[PDB]
């Protein structure tokens, strides 16, 4: 066995940039259904009450 | 009513009594949540794959 | 000063040299080349016979590239010392490092592999190897001649060596000589790079009507407030840009034009009347409809944070 190339570095910092893009990405489409469910319900009163 | 009612849930509304509103009232959120039908496809197909 | 005249114009022996496939003859002949070296007023007279041997000069170090010598691996690279050969080639490259002037143009014509040379330092595990490729690519720098700061852009352009330059940097080899060398190739390399008053050059790159991935095109470092440049006409000095966009679907200008509309947004929550004059979500989600998954992404990226936060 000899040693590997010390691109270790090179996935330190790429694997970085893809998790800090995972996170941003992952937290953003969740609370888009807190804004949104409050009108999809409210169509419920867009529905009747006249 | 209002500084009553917050205590549990104030979503304010009211609807257009001249019910014709209701036209753009429905559509301008139809296309929003056409809209956001996608993102969450995409966001999951992404970051699955 | 007269016989090397009749040594050099000769042919006989550069055919010798010619050869790739013996190393014991380019060795001597350059070691020997690099001895008598010392009378630095030789070096010029013969740079203009360089196209002959540089590029000899330079094919062993290219195959020094990829070619892990020291993984033993290779059978027989060199001799157990032969390797030594790197060692003097790059003496005698330093051993012109006292005529800038010289090293002003030759690059125009081969800076590809000097750039990639910047493997060498992290590569070799000898302090020697990785010691003379940091000081050439170094001294290249001076203030002596002109042109002496494009040549580290374009170094950014393509190599993106900072990842590197912080990397070794991390390791340093107790070498004072060293020290020196990286403190200093550091520095000129890094204090450059907030040239970036971008107004001029985003005006420039206006009136390319070209976009590319570029940190002149991306740093918020000044972003931070700048939307100011943004106000000289009404915010559309980006609508162009879009209409552009519009017309074509280039994948670089493409993916840019639409790529920092988020941040820019993100600079003004009041934006958002500039945002609805342009209304291109359904482009938006076109480029998610497009080849170039990466292009799709950062699309999906813009309009996400662009909503989000205009409904955060």
């Amino acid at each position: 066995v000899p040693p590997s190339g010390s691109v270790i570095d090179d996935y330190v910092r790429n694997a970085s940039y893809l998790e800090e893009r995972l996170i941003q990405m992952e937290d953003a489409t969740d609370q888009i259904e807190v804004q949104k469910n409050d009108l999809e319900q409210y169509r419920f009163i867009l529905q009747s009450g006249d | 009513i209002r500084k009553i009612a917050e205590s549990l849930d104030a979503n304010l509304y009211d609807v257009d009594s001249s019910n014709e509103g209701r036209s753009q009232q429905l559509a301008k959120v139809n296309k929003n949540l056409s809209d956001l039908y996608t993102v969450l496809k995409t966001t999951s197909t992404t970051l699955e794959s | 000063v007269k016989l090397v005249e009749k040594l050099l114009k000769n042919n006989n022996l550069i055919n010798i040299l010619q050869n790739i496939e013996q190393m014991d003859t380019c060795y001597v002949c350059i070691r020997l080349l690099q001895e008598l070296a010392v009378i630095p007023e030789y070096r010029d007279v013969i740079w203009l016979h360089e196209k002959k041997f540089m590029p000899t000069l330079f094919k062993i170090l290219q195959r020094a590239t990829d070619s892990q010598l020291a993984t033993r691996i290779v059978a027989t690279n060199s001799n157990h010392l032969g390797i030594q050969l790197q060692y003097h080639s790059l003496l005698l490259i330093w051993l012109l490092t006292f005529n800038p002037v010289f090293a002003n143009e030759l690059v125009q014509k081969y800076l590809s592999d000097f750039l990639d040379l910047l493997k060498l330092v992290k590569i070799t595990i000898k302090e020697k190897v990785s010691r003379l490729c940091i000081s050439i690519i170094l001294q290249c720098c001076s203030t002596r001649v002109k042109q002496h700061k494009k040549v580290i852009k374009q170094l950014l352009l393509l190599g993106n060596a900072l990842p590197t330059v912080q990397s070794l940097s991390e390791r340093k080899y107790s070498d004072e000589e060293l020290r020196q060398d990286i403190s200093n190739l550091k520095e000129i390399l890094e204090n450059e790079y907030q040239e970036l008053t971008s107004f001029d050059e985003y005006s420039s790159e206006l009136k390319s009507g070209r976009l590319e991935w570029s940190p002149v095109h991306k740093s918020e470092k000044f972003w931070r407030e700048n939307a100011v440049r943004l106000n000289e006409k009404n915010y559309e000095l980006l609508k162009i840009l879009t209409k552009l966009l519009e017309v074509s679907d280039d994948p670089q200008v493409l993916a840019v034009a639409a790529h920092d509309v988020g941040e820019y947004v993100r600079h003004y929550p009041r934006g958002k009347r500039v945002i609805e004059q342009l209304g291109g979500k359904q482009l938006v989600m076109n480029h998610m409809h497009h080849e170039d998954q990466q292009v799709r992404y950062n699309a999906l990226l813009a309009v996400q944070k662009l909503m989000v936060h205009n409904w955060e």
